[PDB]
């Protein structure tokens, strides 16, 4: 997983 | 079902703000009083935007576990004259899987989204970005960038916010009511 | 939210919950007793909305001057509701749009907002072996079952789901001339 901030 | 539809509805009406930090613009839930979370890879400063309005952090506590492990979560006490609605009571109080999960965003880029996310699995563990991150609850959804913050709910239940993706699922860290005691 | 509030009042007043031997649909009541679905839907004599079984009076899957597929077929049903017309929301020429919303309501997607953004006018698209016109084409990690989800903007109706590709979303588009006259 990625972190999905802007 | 509509009760769900409309608990997320009211939670984002009473229990959200636009958190903007230098990273972008964020959904923020507040809890009570002037105690609000956001992902903590939002790397919350000194001042924070509240639907722009430069709002000081009086105090802020990135939240890591009793093995001192990321758990992504934030809380922040924010200088404001406004009070958040008390939700403390719609948190689970333990570790759990729920079904016909609302996953709901609110910012520039994504104004008033509602996704239905469907089952939600808890698991202990998740490598985000690299991050070892515990308490995390994964849901099978394309999730994607700007939906960090979004709140994951059932009825009557808060159960956390939205952390990260991997392209076909998505990844909450889990709201729990002795975070807030 | 503008776009928003108005997605909300077409879903509520104007949708039902179409259901063929294909399966789910959201389908769009336009005016009178005529709706709209997608031609894959395969409808038949008889079509379940809301799951109560209704007789279909009529059906025509749509071709344009070119005898080219639309993906758009209109339904005639014999029940006893009258959908508010709203066949003044129609687009009366192919565009662009800009801020559009995808509205789905199934068991599987239900209450489902979703902030797409831009929309271009694709035109031509090979949608499963089958030539097709008047396609638009948004940006959106599309799934099984959204197919006749409502595609609207700032007080407009454009189109409906009709497909897409893992990452971006095929509509087709709805055109006053349709149903006019």
């Amino acid at each position: 997983a990625k972190v999905q901030g802007p | 079902s509509g009760p769900g539809f409309d608990f997320a509805q009211a939670i984002m009406k009473k229990n959200t703000v636009i958190a903007r930090t230098e990273k972008g613009e964020f959904t923020m839930l507040g809890v009570y009083d002037r105690v609000a979370v956001i992902p903590t890879h939002a790397s919350v400063g000194e001042t924070i935007y509240i639907n722009d309005v430069e709002t000081k952090v009086l105090d802020a506590c990135a939240l890591r576990d009793l093995t001192d492990t990321n758990l992504e979560i934030t809380i922040v006490r924010l200088d404001r004259n406004q009070k958040f609605r008390d939700i403390r009571h719609f948190l689970p109080r333990y570790e759990d899987d729920y079904n016909d999960a609302v996953l709901s965003v609110h910012t520039s880029k994504f104004p008033n989204m509602y996704i239905p996310v469907g089952q939600v699995t808890n698991y202990g563990f998740l490598n985000l970005g690299g991050t070892p991150t515990h308490r995390i609850l994964m849901y099978n959804f394309p999730t994607r960038a700007g939906q960090a913050g979004g709140v994951v709910t059932t009825t009557g239940k808060v159960i956390g916010i939205h952390v990260g993706g991997n392209g076909a699922q998505g990844f909450a860290a889990m709201l729990l009511h002795s975070y807030f005691s």
